[PDB]
């Protein structure tokens, strides 16, 4: 032990953790790795959703190699203090923290070529701009931006070390409410006034499963709407059978919507699931006005026909409004 | 490389982080700009926001000048805490991040004219106080407002870096709102007096406007159908008293179911909004149609309506034929007095 | 500035921060002011609130006179780590800190005359104990106590600096569910067996605002419970529609009471909102139970008498429960 | 002011810190006391309670020895890291808050004799484990257990400093509680295996009891009010179907409002408790009545109520009448035995 | 006392950190036992459960070997710092903490031999992707996996010290909606693109307590379900009252739809629960729907017969659907 003990001493006396790799000569290719362990959660009051990864990196640095040790280096990771690490960052990154239970979660890898390899355990909360107007329809497409703060291209690369297989674990996703469709490694340079700094980009496109909401929101809004049309089955002189289906459906809609409203998260605009929940009761409050004009229209002043063209066109309507609310959304 | 190690070390030799630039001899001038990267979710409830910003700060340190084959010196984050910065902070802020994943999301760079130029990372939330009487047709300016703790425009003075317009600027894609529009900002500066001495204060103000569409379809017509609903009942005829006392009585349920859910959107302020004074007319329209029932049966004298084919009938209620006209106008003037109010 | 480098580092020299001023002689007088700068939040539930501010405190160190500049030295906040600062705290404080960005909120400001200004940014959760009896027509006072963790009055002594000045910022201050009525300041020795200690009380004075509660909570009521006196009004033959009018006003109003239950807080014990829900579900309660007694003494076993005297003892009866419930919480 | 400063430098000269007075030699004796400034919320749904205490621990360390003008020295919060201290923790603990502010709220005295008062200012969570099949009439026993986390009962030995009912001193004002009476403590200590060895353990019960008069205004009234409501609906004649068919499914209505609305104030647990068996016996009732009706409209052959001057007319049902009081008597019983049993 | 300061100072004076036992030589084993403190929360929403535990480790170091004292030296908490302990880390945790009041709960033991004792008390959130789709006739698997970040196999090995003994104090263990049917230690090793690693897994099996649910949640189903069929026994000709009892149970069934959910997050797939529920729901939907047909039949054209029947079909296949749905999920 004593061998390797003055070998890392050797290593790190005279380093310089201010300078990189190469200073002054071409810039350090950082090479780039990510496993995927988790999406916990994914928020749309917040907009953001919560990683858990093992991110890695790897580049090449002269000023670390060594000789004589036929092995790669697993060092604790309180060296990796000591050591010059790339100045990476997440963009759209809210907060986050690598895990410290029982020690910090953190890698240093060593090579005798110089080759550096540094892996850390994150969770973090990313940012995510998700355009909810087709909700529960909608498909969503989250991103984590990698890139450098204060290197420019001129002293830093960046790039996906292993092509479009640098990401793994996608496979182990398990959100209840998405799946995950697809995902992409993106390589770029970002032009400022100031210069090109790298940029790498995760993105993840998610599908949400509706299942949940068509026999939670839709199937119920659905069967309270036809049975809002029991009432034109029931004679016109049947006042109090047909005003009190009538009425307790439109306060059966508006149980199902306001309770809905708490359940479902906080998003102040208007959805998808929105304009099916004021479309259903607007039809259960026309439904309860048909009856209005066929009373009125008897005691106050045919009506056996609005019965009749009512058994038809409401069913009809409604179907019609679910054929163009359904390929307008799916 | 022995070169740019060695300026490093020269820089700090006696320079002394405790005192600003130029103390005793002039005013240290900062100038500042901030790009907001994203608005952040505006909470009601908490009256505050958040805001991603890169905090830019510039100012000159006559200490820090050196001669070398390059004129922009980056500094470690370590670098960057050994030496004398301004003590902004954020007057309205309540809980602020300096991110530090994966490392330190700061950078200082020094020219060799002496200025530096420090950026970093933040994520802010700051206190908005609103005055939520015109909701949910409010518009608000959550501010924003910085300078110095502990030193007095005697001895540091901030400025923005150019036109105060154009100092703050917003990432195209940087509007996060959901029930909001920011329409604009207006980026001004002043000074403001407390017990300790005048201090310079830079501030900028977002100006947000409540997104009506939502509160529209979730609020406003479910208790404008639900008015239309209880009034529809006036057109029915006299004799159905069972169903008329149903109708009267279910839409007061409706109105309390709708009034509780639409109060919880609301923060829980123990004032009255736009939206509870609408609530409550509507409340005391619902309330009324009943209670004009009550008076129209308390002159009914047959129990039995019109049968249809032709023994004496029931008249329709005079109090019937005037609340089909009185009511909807009420509720119809009603509106436009509301709605030209607050729009 | 060589001059000032000498002073500054002169009087740090030898400084023994673990000795108060005048250690072994007469008590140090220690003067606080605070400027407030928003109470964020008063939660009934955690019987706590939240207070952001200004918290200065002024003591004169004679190890920190100096002579020859005539300027107030204002130093960075990381001197105020090698200084002598009073051990105070908040007695009733359950969660606080101080502002870190950009920077630690924390000021040190020397004066000629040895005179030290030292300042904090706190956001502290302090605990009030509430009497929610008379909610939501309760006045609550609420406090924080400034205390000498260690020290007793023969060492440290705290005074309010400027009298009934010392704190500022109370008329700027905005509640949604409160309006600053008073406050108060207070210099004590609270008395122990070990001995005297130095006490400062700052107290306010919050009555809670009745907008909400008017509109949300007792006109629905009132409505409800008028609403239920229509039965008395209607024919004892009309069991349809006074059975109709009488249980769905129960369900009304036990719809109100659950519905505010969740909307109101987990205040578990009988308040006044409570005594007047509970009394207006009586009086429907009673409403309706009144029709039972007159369809029974008609189709079982006069019958105008019954209706007649309601419609007048109920609206008196409740008229009276009011002019009782408003007197005794008014 | 010399003097003071000379004994502190010379009192850390050849201390290890990381060794317990008295190691290898005998057993160190830690008398402990507590003032519980408040006894914080007592949290159902996590089952867990908060408390603040001024946590004062006492030993004697020969090695701090000293003499002087003075008796007592309070060192500062750099200092009493400096020294050993016991590894006091507490056994029941979830996340604790130790006061920082402004300073660190600790305080370490040293006596001539070398005795060490040591106090802190902290803010428990604690696990009170709770069986809540008796809620809302239940009483618990919360525990708050404490000792050496390391140093089994060979080295580290607790014991309070007086007589354990005058240890654990609770301020007048102090009860911040407010579904619970804290009608006293019992103070006790004992000895636990584990598998590092056996530890000596602190233990304090405080021993609460649930206010019931919130309870009964709000879950228990409006239930048995409705029981009976729905048994009002006995005392109408049998020829007003749609009126006792209305009373009897709203009445379900209503338990089934009360009855939801009851559980979202119970914590998240999965067995019946006491107010769950009320429940159900109250929805069994209601369901009961409306069965009742079902069955008398089952045997009425005239659609037609008597006329009042009295073509015959039907007689009222034997079911009715039995029901009458059959159901306020059984439902009397039940609240007898249900009553008895949890008072 | 001296003595064994001494002896200390020996061992840590040039003791290497980041250099593992017997570096290069063979892997050093580390031993496994755990002491459950307690189980605190298992929330479906985060899907996630907290566990709080006495975390033990053992190993044996050469260099912290020591003779000519006769006991085991339990050394304050704070020498971890100065010693090699292993990297492990709970591969499934989303956060956790090692408690620190009134110090860091943490323990070392050593002993003659050189055997370490390492013992630390964490509050563990560990990820439980639980299957809810027999929910809440559910039983579920919850995992603990103990792995090294940094080393392999060629490294570090893990085994549970005491085999089935391993793990202590599951049997007190009380949850207020679980028990604890059975827990496995398990040992076995996972490889990745980096190399193999040692795994130690720790599981329960949890059976959800269904006691609860039948009396909130299916019972008032069931007795509603038997409600609407009350319909079936009231004359052809009660319009108004059959009507009233039908759609009153249909708003009764959606009430507990309604808010029932929010005891669990929006989770979209189907589970036992939703179709119970949905399944009651079409019941009542169904028993207003054969009202329709009822009144039509006669007003507006065996309208005993088709009443007769729903008599017997409705509640026998109400059975039939519990019979198919409590052999499927039990
Ligand atoms: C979520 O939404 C984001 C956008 O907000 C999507 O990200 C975009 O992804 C596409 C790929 O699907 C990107 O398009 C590709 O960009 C590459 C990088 O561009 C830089 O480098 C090239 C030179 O190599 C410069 O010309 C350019 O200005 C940039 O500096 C290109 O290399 C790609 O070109 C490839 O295909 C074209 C043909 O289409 C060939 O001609 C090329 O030779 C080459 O093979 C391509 O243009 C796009 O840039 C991304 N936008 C952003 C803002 O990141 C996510 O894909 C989406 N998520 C999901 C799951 O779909
Ligand atoms: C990016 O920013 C994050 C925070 O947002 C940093 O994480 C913190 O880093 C600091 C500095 O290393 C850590 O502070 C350390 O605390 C140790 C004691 O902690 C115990 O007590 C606290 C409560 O007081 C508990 O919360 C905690 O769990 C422990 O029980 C000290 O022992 C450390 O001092 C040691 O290192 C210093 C180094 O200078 C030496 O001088 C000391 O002698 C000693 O050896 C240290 O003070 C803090 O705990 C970290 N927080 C978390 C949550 O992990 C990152 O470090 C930062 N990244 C970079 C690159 O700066
Ligand atoms: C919220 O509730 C708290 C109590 O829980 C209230 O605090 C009390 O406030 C009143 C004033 O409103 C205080 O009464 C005054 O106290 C002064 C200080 O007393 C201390 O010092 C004197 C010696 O100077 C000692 O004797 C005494 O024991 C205390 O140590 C007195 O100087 C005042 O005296 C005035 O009245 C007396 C007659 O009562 C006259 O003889 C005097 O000349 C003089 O006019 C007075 O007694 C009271 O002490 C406070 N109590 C506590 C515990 O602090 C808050 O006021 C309340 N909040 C609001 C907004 O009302
Ligand atoms: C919750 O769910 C987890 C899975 O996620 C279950 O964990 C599994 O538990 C079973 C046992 O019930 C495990 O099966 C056993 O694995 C042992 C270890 O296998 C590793 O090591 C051996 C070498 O020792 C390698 O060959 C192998 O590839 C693995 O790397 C085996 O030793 C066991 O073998 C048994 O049968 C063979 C004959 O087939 C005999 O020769 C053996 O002596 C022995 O009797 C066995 O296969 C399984 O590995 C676990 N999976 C995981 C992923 O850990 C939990 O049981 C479950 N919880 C509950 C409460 O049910
Ligand atoms: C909030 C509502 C307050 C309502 C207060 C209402 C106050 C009030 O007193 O109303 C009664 C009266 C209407 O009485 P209404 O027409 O309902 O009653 C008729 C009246 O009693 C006739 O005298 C009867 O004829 P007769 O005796 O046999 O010859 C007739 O019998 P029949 O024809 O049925 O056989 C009855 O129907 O109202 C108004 O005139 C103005 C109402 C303005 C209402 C303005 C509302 C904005
Ligand atoms: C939940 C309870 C369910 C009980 C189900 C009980 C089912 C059961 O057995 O019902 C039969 C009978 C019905 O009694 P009820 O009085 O309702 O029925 C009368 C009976 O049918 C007479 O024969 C009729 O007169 P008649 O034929 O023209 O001469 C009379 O009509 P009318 O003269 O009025 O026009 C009917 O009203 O009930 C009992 O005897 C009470 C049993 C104990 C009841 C105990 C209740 C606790
Ligand atoms: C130090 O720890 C060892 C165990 O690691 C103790 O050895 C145990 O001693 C008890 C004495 O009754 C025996 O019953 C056990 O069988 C022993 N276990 C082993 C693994 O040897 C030892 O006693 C401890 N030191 C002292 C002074 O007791």
């Amino acid at each position: 032990m004593s061998f390797v003990k003055e070998t890392v001493d050797k290593l790190l006396k005279g380093y310089d953790i201010r300078l990189r790799p190469d200073f002054g000569g071409p810039p350090v290719c950082v090479g780039m790795n990510i496993d995927i362990a988790s999406i916990d959660m994914v928020s749309e009051v917040n907009m953001d959703y919560t990683l858990t990864m093992y991110f890695q990196q790897y580049w090449r640095d002269k000023r670390l190699a060594y000789s004589g040790i036929p092995l790669n280096l697993t060092l604790d990771n309180r060296v990796a203090d000591q050591l010059w690490v790339p100045d990476t960052y997440f963009l759209n990154d809210k907060k986050s923290f690598v895990h410290g239970v029982t020690v910090k979660n953190r890698m240093i890898r060593l090579h005798p070529d110089g080759t550096v390899l540094y892996g850390l355990r994150i969770t973090t909360t990313a940012a995510c701009m998700m355009d909810l107007r087709r909700y529960p329809l909608d498909e969503q497409n989250c991103t984590l931006e990698i890139e450098s703060y204060g290197y420019t291209t001129d002293d830093i690369e960046f790039y996906w070390r292993g092509g479009d297989k640098a990401v793994t674990g996608v496979e182990r996703i398990e959100l209840p409410q998405f799946s995950i469709v697809e995902h992409r490694l993106v390589s770029r340079n970002v032009v400022f006034a100031t210069g090109a700094y790298p940029r790498l980009s995760l993105s993840f496109r998610l599908k949400r499963n509706i299942g949940y909401f068509i026999l939670q929101t839709y199937m119920p809004s659905i069967l309270i709407t036809i049975l809002s049309w029991v009432s034109f089955w029931i004679n016109y002189d049947a006042s109090a059978a047909r005003v009190a289906l009538g009425i307790t459906t439109v306060l059966t809609m508006t149980t199902i919507n306001t309770h809905l409203r708490e359940t479902l998260p906080k998003i102040p605009y208007v959805k998808a699931i929105d304009m099916y929940l004021m479309g259903c009761f607007v039809f259960v409050f026309l439904a309860l006005l048909e009856y209005a004009f066929v009373n009125y229209i008897f005691f106050g002043r045919d009506v056996n026909a609005i019965d009749r063209w009512s058994r038809i066109v409401f069913p009809f309507t409604f179907s019609l409004f679910n054929l163009v609310y359904w390929l307008y959304y799916v | 490389t022995t070169v740019f190690t060695r300026i490093l070390d020269r820089l700090l030799d006696g320079y002394d982080n405790r005192l600003r630039p130029g103390l005793g001899e002039r005013v240290t001038e900062v100038k500042t700009d901030i790009f907001v990267t994203s608005f952040g979710p505006v909470s009601d409830h908490d009256m505050e926001y958040t805001i991603d910003v890169f905090f830019r700060q510039s100012w000159k340190d006559e200490r820090l000048k050196f001669k070398g084959p390059m004129t922009v010196l980056r500094l470690n984050n370590l670098m960057a805490s050994k030496i004398w910065t301004p003590d902004t902070f954020f007057h309205n802020g309540k809980k602020s991040v300096a991110h530090n994943m994966t490392m330190p999301n700061k950078l200082l760079r020094i020219t060799e004219d002496g200025t530096l130029l420090y950026t970093m990372r933040l994520t802010v939330r700051a206190e908005c106080p609103m005055h939520l009487e015109d909701f949910p047709m409010d518009a608000h300016a959550c501010p924003l407002k910085f300078g110095s703790y502990a030193y007095t425009r005697a001895e540091v003075v901030y400025e923005w870096t150019r036109e105060p317009a154009r100092s703050v600027v917003v990432a195209e894609d940087g509007s996060r709102l959901n029930q909001y529009d920011l329409l604009g900002q207006t980026v001004d500066s002043g000074i403001v007096q407390s017990s300790t001495g005048e201090y310079v204060v830079m501030t900028t103000h977002f100006h947000l406007k409540r997104k009506i569409g939502y509160f529209v379809i979730q609020t406003y017509l479910p208790c404008i159908m639900t008015v239309i609903l209880s009034q529809v009942s006036f057109w029915l005829n006299r004799e159905s008293v069972p169903a008329r006392t149903v109708f009267g009585v279910t839409t007061v349920l409706t109105m309390t179911t709708l009034s509780i859910s639409a109060r919880n959107s609301l923060p829980k302020v123990a004032y009255a909004t736009a939206m509870d004074w609408f609530i409550a007319v509507c409340y005391a329209f619902v309330f009324s149609a009943l209670i004009e029932f009550a008076t129209v049966n308390y002159f009914t004298k047959r129990g039995y309506a019109w049968d249809g084919k032709s023994k004496t009938f029931n008249s329709v209620s005079k109090i019937d034929r005037l609340s089909r006209i009185a009511f909807p106008l009420l509720f119809g003037i009603f509106n436009l007095v509301y709605w030209a109010t607050y729009l």
